[PDB]
RNA sequence: GAUGUCGGCUCAUCACAUCCUGGGGCUGAAGUAGGUCCCAAGGGUAUGGCUGUUCGCCAUUUAAAGUGGUACGCGAGCUGGGUUUAGAACGUCGUGAGACAGUUCGGUCCCUAUCUGCCGUGGGCGCUGGAGAACUGAGGGGGGCUGCUCCUAGUACGAGAGGACCGGAGUGGACGCAUCACUGGUGUUCGGGUUGUCAUGCCAAUGGCACUGCCCGGUAGCUAAAUGCGGAAGAGAUAAGUGCUGAAAGCAUCUAAGCACGAAACUUGCCCCGAGAUGAGUUCUCCCUGACCCUUUAAGGGUCCUGAAGGAACGUUGAAGACGACGACGUUGAUAGGCCGGGUGUGUAAGCGCAGCGAUGCGUUGAGCUAACCGGUACUAAUGAACCGUGAGGCUUAACCU
RNA sequence: AAUUCCUUGUCGGGUAAGUUCCGACCUGCACGAAUGGCGUAAUGAUGGCCAGGCUGUCUCCACCCGAGACUCAGUGAAAUU
RNA sequence: CACAGGUGGUCAGGUAGAGAAUACCAAGGCGCUUGAGAGAACUCGGGUGAAGGAACUAGGCAAAAUGGUGCCGUAACUUC
RNA sequence: AGGACCGAACCGACUAAUGUUGAAAAAUUAGCGGAUGACUUGUGGCUGGGGGUGAAAGGCCAAUCAAACCGGGAGAUAGCU
């Protein structure tokens, strides 16, 4: 099966309508450091929730 | 549940003894007939077994005349009523479908006897 | 039970396999077992008995594998198909003896003949 | 007359004296204190608007324990309508019970549904399996012709042809009640009703005859 | 339609998941800590803690057992002796998970299976 | 500058010149059953043997096995048996190449769907301040089958044989929906037996590979062959038909005036969808009542401060699920995992002891192990934030009002 | 009959029922003796028919294990128009 | 084409086995140059199936089945 | 002994599925046929186009064959599109 007719330029905008892209609705940033680190998941040196997992 | 279990356990009887793979029993259950209530007798050797509370079956093969019969008893339904053990034997598995295809010798269940 | 199903016969005259060769009590009914009437022909019979091979005339089911079970809900299985011929056109077992064991289907009324012969249930 | 809303959880046997074993679907109806009654002059029907669970108080929204404390607050799953006539209620949540199916014997049951959610045909329509082998390439399960031609031209609405399978009111009528047994939210019925346990049911007397 | 279906299947064999994972539990037990797939993870998580919990018992019995699992007749040591008693009261949170996710070549969401009691 | 043939499969949709079922007239209609005509399209409307068949004949069923339209419905859905490629042979015709509206054996069936159309499912915006809900129900769709037995009543009818009506009751066939409690199936995540071989130093005990190696049995879930329920009653207006009273037309007449019945059709009753019903509806509840400027000023534009109800987001997840969507839970916690105890299933572990020359047996032990299950438990993970949405809601008229 | 149009000839056998099959009849549309006639043990990935076993071929599908399908990240076509 | 195709000769370990079959291994060489999740219809390759058992179909197509050594025993017909 | 039997290598190609913008301009997978012989294979050689070769299909003669490929007559001719 194929296109009996050629997509307008038009059309094609219509169907990537819904392909845009999305923000990240803010993160977080920690207690024990300003880290600014991903909303429920390790910072950038260890740290997250407070306290501090893995070394260096 | 919680509500059933104890609903369900609230039917269960307590005049059921030990049983076993192996063992034979006497199963007498109820009949009715016409007019009638009598407790027909079903004799046999317990294959496959029950073990899910109110929920319980037998699968007691017999071989009747000629032919064989398997019946599977519900232990808490009304009309099992009195129900044997007869001859209790050593199978040494759950489940012996196995014991289906054999007829005499070929069946032959060595009792337990301990 | 469906087409075809080589079934054993409970009666004597015209023994051992006979095919049911089609379904009676209604249109499209796929399968018929505990003592249902079924249309069969004889597709081995006794040298001499009272009904050939060839024969087709019909037969009630006896036993079954897919058992029969009963209001408490426990099952009575037999190991092996078998029926019972009957004269065609007014019903009523054609042999006199009924071998091994029935059930209490068949108390019913109309099949009494049967129930009352030696075996059990 | 009205109904109750109770919660799937059921499924067991209760042998009887005479020797048979009866199925049931476990209903649990516990109490249904009607959060709001509806006036024909202030709303345009006869209803009463119950609850029968209660959140955990947290989960409730203030725009929520504003219509329940507006009355007879004490929170619950849902809010439930139960067209009625020639009879109320009192407003405030007057509190019905299982009792209330006493001197009944017919309820319908009307749970969520099952929740296939695949779809497809031969399940969600008990189409025909086509040839599974004797050739046919790809075709083993598959619709298969679903219009006609150029006459035709389109495709009839309505057309069986896969498509979520499940989640849907789907009552059930009839259903002999066994035990209406009070002080224990407990209602038992014949046997199969929607939902899979811990379902939001709406039990009341059959329509029909 | 898998309702109510229990355990994950990754992708691959009923084999695969047996090795994958037995070679990563061993692997936990020795250093304690692992930058594994979130999923490969929180399954990972339900195949040591069990071992733990079975470690919190000595015994010929379950020991040989546990030897069954994971062939390491190594890390079975690190079990009943190191982390052995270590967890001997624990209620079974053994494991932390620390997420972090997302890999140079996949997209895929890395994590950090950690022992509950692994700093210092 | 290609519209793929016949039949089958699958899936249909309509017509009515109706096969069954429903309602009536006439009868060469005693009853039972028929014959024929009128009405009626709700639903239903056979399995095999032979053949490529369609059809047809045959067997055996059924309430019945309808007729026809739909590119003689349906190959960008299946087949490829018939039939038109190239091989080959027979009968046949021709000197022959070859040929046949004769036969015979063999003979490559492509396409990832842009548009309409469907089946499902989301994202926007709009419904005039914004929310969380519960409904109303314009409409739309689903369903609409029928056997046998008994009671009536062995009655009415009939010489008998036979054998009803109306009305009532029970149980089936086929179909649909739901659900796993039962009966079973599956159950490569549970337990066990066992062949070959490699390995963990060896004994013992184990694991890997050989279709899950082969195999026995099985939890949850999912399921049908399992189990429960439904095609109704009742109304409205009728079809054909039947009539009352009734003149034109002194009678007669169902019609002209004028009333009464009347079917599975039609409207509704039952089940589901449903306010994008832009004719965007109703009711209940919740939230925000701080300040200025420029003016092209009847409206705006912009500023600082404020951000509510709620929403979304993230995380733990679900009998929800392709992804979105929907439901639960987020330390004011059981939402998952682990853990504890039980259940279940397997079937009496390992080690030791003893007996036996040994295979092996017995004891410890009914053990050992045990997924999706149940009861319970914060050990682990579910962060405080932050994010979007605001700040009393246009005009005109009427009703009320100080 | 690899030859028969009429043709599903007629009869018999097999089936519950057989336009195929096997044994016959002869009315050979239009067999026939090295473009060989009729037989023939053995052989055949050869044509037809029958049966026992076997089974998801089918009644009527159900579950399960994998590779895609679906989601994400990287690369990135096609016919057609 | 860094293509599941084609390409002649030589060497020939262990356990089991008739064996250059096959299975597991040694020496040796490899995991095939997109991966991470999810666990839909549907397609592909497989495993298991209640009762029936060729009713399938143009046709048992495809499946399922059978399968080893020793011994016993084996029909018509026959060119023996 | 044998154009003998069963069966790998090896030669072949009866069946089905899958592939059909393939992994592939004929394959993969599960079966299948021959397997001391008219066997099978390496290397080199000889047949050349109206000619060759052919256990005979019009088959093969470099993915081409009822007359190969390359160049030329050549802008063949084309009452046709
Ligand atoms: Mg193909
Ligand atoms: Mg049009
Ligand atoms: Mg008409
Ligand atoms: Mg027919
Ligand atoms: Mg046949
Ligand atoms: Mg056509
Ligand atoms: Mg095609
Ligand atoms: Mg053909
Ligand atoms: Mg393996
Ligand atoms: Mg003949
Ligand atoms: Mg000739
Ligand atoms: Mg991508
Ligand atoms: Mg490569
Ligand atoms: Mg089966
Ligand atoms: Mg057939
Ligand atoms: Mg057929
Ligand atoms: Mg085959
Ligand atoms: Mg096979
Ligand atoms: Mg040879
Ligand atoms: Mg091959
Ligand atoms: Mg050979
Ligand atoms: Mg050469
Ligand atoms: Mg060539
Ligand atoms: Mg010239
Ligand atoms: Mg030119």
């Amino acid at each position: 099966a194929v296109q009996q007719n050629k997509p307008t330029r038009s059309k094609r905008g219509m169907r990537r309508s819904h392909d845009a892209l999305t923000a990240v609705t803010s993160l977080s940033v920690d207690k024990t450091s300003g880290e600014k680190h991903l909303r429920h998941h390790i910072t950038a040196d260890g740290y997250y929730r407070g306290r501090k997992v893995i070394a260096k | 549940s919680n509500i059933i279990k104890q609903l369900e356990q609230e039917q269960m009887k307590q005049d059921v003894p030990s049983f076993r793979p192996g063992d034979t029993v006497e199963v007498k259950v109820w009949v009715v007939e016409g007019s009638k209530k009598r407790l027909q007798a079903f004799e046999g050797v317990v294959i496959a077994i029950r073990n899910r509370g109110l929920h319980s079956a037998f699968t007691v093969r017999k071989i009747s005349n000629g032919e064989g019969v398997e019946r599977v008893f519900q232990t808490h339904s009304p009309v099992v009523d009195s129900i044997s053990v007869k001859r209790r034997g050593a199978v040494r598995k759950a489940k012996l479908y196995y014991l289906r295809e054999r007829t005499g010798k070929a069946a032959r269940i060595k009792e337990r006897l301990n | 039970i469906q087409e075809q199903t080589m079934l054993n016969v409970a009666d004597n005259s015209g023994a051992r396999r006979v095919m049911c060769i089609k379904v009676l009590g209604g249109s499209h009914r796929r399968y018929a077992g505990v003592g249902d009437i079924i249309k069969i022909t004889i597709k081995e019979a006794i040298p001499r008995g009272k009904v050939k091979k060839g024969d087709v005339l019909k037969a009630v089911v006896v036993r079954t594998k897919k058992g029969v079970r009963r209001p408490d809900g426990s099952v009575i299985r037999f190991d092996g198909n078998a029926c019972v011929l009957l004269n065609n056109n007014s019903e009523q077992p054609i042999g006199t003896r009924i071998f091994g064991p029935v059930t209490r289907e068949l108390r019913s009324e109309k099949f009494m003949k049967i129930i009352s012969l030696a075996p059990e249930v | 007359m009205i109904g109750l809303v109770g919660k799937k959880v059921g499924m067991t046997r209760i042998f009887t004296e005479d020797g048979v074993s009866i199925p049931v679907t476990v209903i649990e109806v516990e109490a249904n204190r009607v959060t709001q009654v509806k006036d024909l002059a202030n709303d345009g029907y006869r209803a009463i608007q119950v609850t029968t669970g209660a959140k955990k108080a947290n989960r409730v929204t203030k725009p929520e324990a504003g219509h329940f404390a507006k009355a007879g607050v004490e929170a619950g799953r849902g809010l439930w309508e139960f067209r009625l006539a020639e009879g109320e209620e009192f407003t405030v949540g007057q509190s019905i019970s299982v009792e209330l199916f006493a001197d009944v014997k017919k309820v319908d049951v009307t749970g969520t549904s099952k929740g296939k959610g695949f779809a497809g045909t031969v399940k969600r329509w008990n189409f025909r399996t086509q040839d599974a082998t004797h050739g046919n390439s790809l075709s083993h399960r598959v619709p298969g012709s679903i219009g006609q031609n150029q006459t035709p031209g389109k495709v009839f609405k309505g057309k069986k042809m896969a498509g979520q399978m499940g989640n849907e009111r789907v009552t059930v009528q009839s259903l002999d009640v066994v035990r209406v047994d009070a002080e224990r939210n407990l209602l038992l019925v014949k046997g199969a009703v929607p939902g899979a346990t811990g379902s939001d049911l709406i039990v009341k007397p059959a329509v029909k005859a | 339609m898998r309702h109510r279906k229990s355990g994950r299947q990754l992708n691959r064999n009923s084999s695969h998941r047996q090795a994958m994972f037995r070679n990563m539990a061993g692997s936990l037990v020795r250093h304690e800590i692992i930058k594994t797939t979130l999923p490969k993870a929180k399954e990972l998580r339900r195949v040591v803690e069990p071992l733990i919990t079975l470690a919190k018992t000595d015994s010929v019995a379950n020991r040989r057992l546990a030897f069954a699992r994971t062939r390491d007749n190594e890390i079975v040591a690190k079990l009943f002796n190191e982390l052995g008693p270590r967890f001997a009261s624990r209620a079974g949170g053994y494991t932390r998970i620390l997420k972090c996710g997302f890999r140079a070549g996949d997209n895929a969401p890395m994590a950090y299976i950690e022992l509950v009691d692994r700093s210092e």
